[PDB]
């Protein structure tokens, strides 16, 4: 009963999950496709915004 | 950019500091020769008077 409620919910979170799991597969897919990016850029602007203090 | 603006206004400052002084070193170095003329112009009168 309830017990089969839960089957429900359970089998609906799986669905959400996997859900999620399609949308990032997808954007990695478009990502891997085509071709600076902000990581390098941050510690590329602490070396300067350091050493111009040091200068 | 305002970063790149103050790290080249910070520049220009030192541009400058190395040349307010690059002359003055001379533009003393000009007073310097006036004033060792005038010594040794008031001391080869002094020995003499004449």
């Amino acid at each position: 009963h309830m017990e089969a409620e839960v089957d429900k919910l359970e089998l609906m979170f799986q669905k959400a999950e996997s859900d999620l799991d399609y949308i990032q597969y997808r954007l990695e897919y478009e990502i891997k496709t085509n071709h600076k990016n902000p990581v390098t850029l941050l510690k590329e602007l602490s070396v300067i915004k350091s050493r111009y203090q040091t200068l | 950019q305002t970063l790149k603006d103050d790290i080249n206004i910070l520049l220009d400052k030192a541009r400058l500091e190395n040349q307010e002084g690059i002359d003055f070193i001379k533009a003393t170095k000009v007073l310097m020769e006036k004033n060792s003329m005038d010594i040794m112009k008031i001391r080869e009168y002094f020995q003499k008077y004449g």
